[PDB]
RNA sequence: GUCCCACCCAUACCCCGCCCUCAGGGUAGAAACGAUGCCCUGAGGAGUAGGCGGCCGUGGAGGUCAGUGACGAAGCCUAGGG
RNA sequence: AGACUAAUCGAACCAUCUAGUAGCUGGUUACCGCCGAAGUUUCCCUCAGGAUAGCAGUGUCGACCUUCAGUUUUAUGAGGU
RNA sequence: CCGGGACCGAGGACCGCGCUCUGCAAGGAUGCUGGCGUAAUGGUCACCAGCGACCCGUCUUGAAACACGGACCAAGGAGUCAAGGUUUUGCGCGAGUGUUUGGGUGUAAAACCCGCACGCGUAAUGAAAGUGAACGUAGGUGAGAGCUUCGGCGCAUCAUCGA
RNA sequence: AGAGACCGAUAGCGCACAAGUAGAGUGAUCGAAAGAUGAAAAGCACUUUGAAAAGAGGGUUAAAUAGCACGUGAAAUUGUUGAAAGGGAAGCGCUUGUGACCAGACUUGCGCCCGGCGGAUCAUCCGGUGUUCUCACCGGUGCACUCCGCCGGGCUCAGGCCA
């Protein structure tokens, strides 16, 4: 049981790793690259009204 | 074979069996080739010996690589700033010897004769005057070099 | 990770005195040069202070608050007079602070 | 800026969920990609500007990229359907493919992948019965 | 339909390289192993003996990976599989998977004929 | 068989950087054009420390680019395939124009507020294309623990 | 015993094809490319201890293929084929 | 008689420490590709001894800059035989 | 110069060298014709024939021989994990760096946030008391990639003399 | 009590089963093997041959190619049937041959010239819409020497195997 089970992260590079994915959500052909259906969204980033 | 006639070899460029160059004759020369007798077979050429071997089996080094001399275009490009811009001018320079002998001899990449046709003596590796193939032979080099190339 | 492992190739082919009761805290004196004094006045202050907008103040700097107990002289100083107050200080590190007209006081 | 189709080739060019790799070749399953061949040229996703055609119930679809309206997939693409002639076809597909240099390298491509539809959607031919041929297929 | 034109496919060598010693072993199979004995006549490459593959059996870069009717294989599970050669229907040949049900195959078997792609299995479950 | 007492030696140098940076091999792709296509040993230099590693390309300092800056060279704009850092123990900072694959940040900062410029090595290749009018600068190779203790 | 003529054949030598490796080149005001690609030219190829690279296979996890499947999945047999 | 003490005796049997130690014996699991070896060289008290030179492979880096060379020639030694 | 025979046809618009120049034997095969259109060619399996061919693994020494293991088949079956170093590769930040002992928070062993201390580094040397790194554009000379206003400036690094 | 990037009946605890059981030892103690018909027993009525076990019909079931030897049912090893070889080993490599058995390829396509059909998604112009801002689509216009399919011929070219 004392195998080596959790890994340590640097916090720049977890945060760095998410402002990554963060830039990568914006980018319309990356979100049809990883499989999902866009092809109706009508913006990207899609911002829906906080009143809804 | 042992270390010194394998530099000796390794100088005179003869790394495989059937390989053949051009020498030009000086004590500095002779002495190597003398060295390396019970290996080679040298001897005189003339002018229908060197002219059936430079147009059939000629080679030019061209940045390293062995391109065959089928252009006068590649003699211009690598020996015209000797004087030597066509294949006749090979020819005559490596016949007469000229003052470029040197550079027309190394841009000739060794020649990679056939075997001789007719085979050669039944003991081969004696030397030539003992009725084998070895040594110098003087002019009777251009009947090897007819069966070979 | 094993299957990067060379093992998975291989399938197939195998002085002087002693000291009793040392307490460190006794001995500790960390130092710093003059050439990183500077370093320890805040930012825009130390810009203030170099271009020149303040030539009517000194700025008092307490070694021991920012954790150095002396003050060595590796490197030179500006021609701008500090207040230096710290438990120890070498002899070039005082003339060096002098020259640029400044002082070293002595703290506990 | 920080992002472009080169990018965006670095960034899937290895993978990505059109990927259809075998031991006889690589496929794209990417609706802008002609000859469907995993390659920066053909990379319609990828491009900035891309050409898509796909068959209709008589004659061709062909989706075009719109530059101005990247951030914006609902209308991105530019749709056309043919259903005439293939002569004008091919001509209305080569205009859009070459004239105002929107990928004039894919003219071919998307010509001939237009011909390859049209072609398919013409009726078959009923095939030749089989032959039964030696000892003991044939008794 | 008819494949693009080709160099000759010229196969260097066809029978298999038989593993040593498999033919009188039944635990061994005939998969190929390379004899890794200091002393086998095999590894050692004595005359008479099996041959041992090597980099210089391996096929021209033109032809390699070629039926010999001129196309090549590939594999497809449905119809949106067999239209990904709607392209190369003079280079690819589609081939059926083998857990593809015979509803599946007979609406694969339609869509190639009328896409004129070659199906190297189109007898299969009839 | 052929007598080759001397051997044939494939290449003893990178041909291609190491690193997975889709950037860096934007850049990469950019100078392998820039050195194919023009005749500047400089392009061909740059290229060559753009494919090395980490501890091949130490780190450069405010103060070490100040100290080449000296005799002539105030105009010229400072090149480093490395990391630009700050020292603070240079108290004023002059007017420079630096080129860098990254800067930290106090770097970048006080470059800004002495009023020069901060390139990457794209907008370098845009505006010296040939790279003339430059500084080529390394940093410190055996400035390091491994190497002392050799 | 000596001399002479022809002839036989090694993975050796010569010419040609193909494979791989290594080396040297070309390729963007891109009609443009698995640029990790393609095109051109040359040389080389035995291998124990040993060192390095690339691939194949198995059990499981994340993502993906809107994947296959009781109109038959996995497994097994097969002088049947690629 | 080192005899006998449950077929167990120059020290019974049972469980544990314990997966005791061995330098000795046996064995050690897919493929292809690129390279590729070695036996007093020099020092230490030896056998029941050691290091060490040399020979190799991967990486790199430096202007892969200087050129060098198990060879001949020339001058001069040894061998004047 | 003229015959007779064998093996081979790589490449795939044009470009080039040339010649005997309406064209060509000149940077790699075309033209014409016949039979068959299927088991005819080709392939796999069994067997006969000619030629070739010791039983594998291990040990030993320089090597063989000796010796040891192997009746057959299926399944199982042997360089692993932890800590600590060291060199190299990739990555983040950089004179700093390390959130995760802990606290906050949570869709709850995840993810996210927080900071005091502390570790390593930023200074060494001496047994210790102790002392503690600029004469100079951080020095001189010879090289040195690159740049140059073509006078020179000269990175890294090496050698040498100084502080 | 809740979980797992754990094992999946030679594994995982020795023990998934009437397992610390059966069994062994004077005793202290030692200590296994062993899961799976089918959804449902519907676990084969009746006839016939046998002393019986069973067999044969005939039944149940979706299946008995699931019969309380029970899911799937590999190899070693064995029987029958079919083929073949064999004068003190067989097995294996290269190359033919015979016999047996097979995978492909081919079945025609494209383009012209005529004739006969069936239709107007022929060119131009007009309006709208979208776009790559000059290119297209949609609605009107075409009145059949223009376009698009079909059907008969004729012609050219390319087509499989061996020569």
């Amino acid at each position: 049981i004392w195998r080596k089970w959790h890994v340590k992260i640097n916090q720049g590079q977890k945060r760095f790793a998410t402002a990554s994915a963060l830039a990568a959500s914006a980018v319309a052909p990356l979100l049809m690259a990883r499989g999902h259906q866009v092809s109706t969204v009508p913006e990207v980033p899609l911002v829906v009204d906080s009143a809804a | 074979i042992p270390p010194k006639p394998r530099k000796i070899l390794q100088l005179l460029r003869l790394r495989q069996i059937n390989n053949g160059v051009f020498v030009k004759v000086t004590k500095a020369t002779a002495e190597m080739i003398k060295i390396v007798e019970p290996w080679v077979a040298y001897g005189y050429p003339n002018l229908k010996s060197v002219r059936e071997l430079i147009y059939k089996r000629g080679y030019g080094k061209v940045n390293g690589q062995r391109i065959p001399l089928t252009d006068n275009a590649i003699i211009e490009e690598n020996l015209g700033k000797y004087g030597i811009i066509c294949i006749e001018d090979l020819i005559h320079e490596i016949f007469t010897v000229g003052p470029n002998f040197k550079q027309a001899a190394n841009f000739l990449w060794p020649f990679k004769l056939s075997n001789p046709n007719g085979g050669f003596r039944p003991r081969k590796f004696k030397h030539f005057i003992e009725g084998g193939d070895l040594g110098n032979r003087e002019e009777h080099i251009n009947a090897l070099i007819r069966a070979m190339n | 990770p094993t299957r990067f492992s060379k093992t998975r190739k291989h399938r197939g082919h195998v002085v002087g005195m002693r000291h009793f009761h040392l307490l460190r805290n006794h001995y500790w004196r960390p130092s710093i040069n003059i050439d990183k004094l500077w370093s320890l006045v805040p930012s825009d202050v130390r810009e203030q202070y170099l271009s020149g907008q303040k030539k009517d103040t000194a700025p008092v700097i307490d070694l021991l608050s920012h954790g150095y107990a002396k003050l060595l002289g590796k490197g030179r100083l500006p021609e701008i007079p500090v207040v230096v107050r710290a438990r120890y200080v070498s002899a070039e590190a005082e003339r060096k602070v002098k020259e640029a007209g400044g002082v070293v006081e002595l703290v506990a | 800026s920080n992002v472009s189709a080169d990018l965006i080739w670095e960034v899937s060019r290895n993978y990505n969920s059109f990927l259809v790799k075998q031991r006889t070749g690589t496929f794209s399953r990417d609706a802008l990609n002609l000859t469907n061949q995993h390659s920066r040229k053909h990379a319609g996703f990828v491009n900035d500007k891309a050409l898509g055609i796909v068959p209709a119930e008589k004659g061709v679809k062909v989706i075009a990229k719109k530059v101005k309206a990247a951030n914006k997939p609902a209308s991105s693409l530019y749709t056309v359907t043919y259903k005439s002639t293939a002569r004008k076809a091919y001509k209305a597909i080569a205009s859009q493919a070459a004239k105002h240099g929107y990928r004039a390298d894919l003219r071919q491509a998307a010509v001939a992948r237009a011909s390859a539809i049209l072609r398919s959607q013409r009726p078959v031919k009923p095939e030749p019965p089989k032959k039964l041929r030696g000892a003991a297929a044939r008794r | 339909v008819a494949a693009k034109k080709h160099v000759p496919i010229v196969k260097k060598r066809t029978k298999r390289f038989m593993r040593h010693q498999s033919d009188r072993f039944k635990c061994l199979d005939s998969a190929w192993r390379k004899p890794k004995g200091i002393d086998n006549r095999v590894r050692r490459r004595f005359k008479g003996n099996l041959a041992m593959p090597s980099i210089g059996y391996g096929s021209n870069k033109k032809t390699k990976h070629m039926m010999p009717s001129g196309h090549k294989a590939f594999l497809v599970h449905n119809v949106k599989d067999v239209e990904l050669l709607l392209m190369h229907n003079r280079t690819y040949a589609a081939e059926i998977a083998h857990n593809v049900s015979s509803r599946k195959r007979i609406d694969i078997i339609t869509r190639a004929k009328q896409l004129g792609v070659k199906v190297t299995n189109a007898k299969a479950k009839v | 068989g052929i007598d080759l007492r001397w051997k044939h030696v494939r290449s003893s140098h990178r041909k291609a950087p190491k690193s997975d940076n889709v950037y860096l091999k934007l850049l990469v792709k950019l100078y392998r054009f820039l050195a194919r296509r023009t005749e500047a040993p400089f392009n061909k230099v740059v290229l060559r420390r753009l494919f090395m590693s980490r501890i091949n390309r130490p780190p450069v300092s405010l103060s070490r680019i100040a100290r080449n800056l000296k005799n002539g060279n105030e105009k010229k704009t400072v090149v480093v395939v490395a990391t630009v850092t700050d020292d603070n123990r240079l108290l004023q900072v002059p007017k420079m124009e630096v080129a860098a694959l990254r800067f930290t940040a106090k770097a970048r900062a006080r470059i800004e507020a002495a009023g020069g410029r901060t390139l990457t090595l794209d907008q370098l290749a845009l505006e010296k294309p040939t790279g003339a009018n430059t500084l080529l600068l390394r940093g410190p190779k055996n400035a390091r623990e491994a190497v002392k203790h050799f």
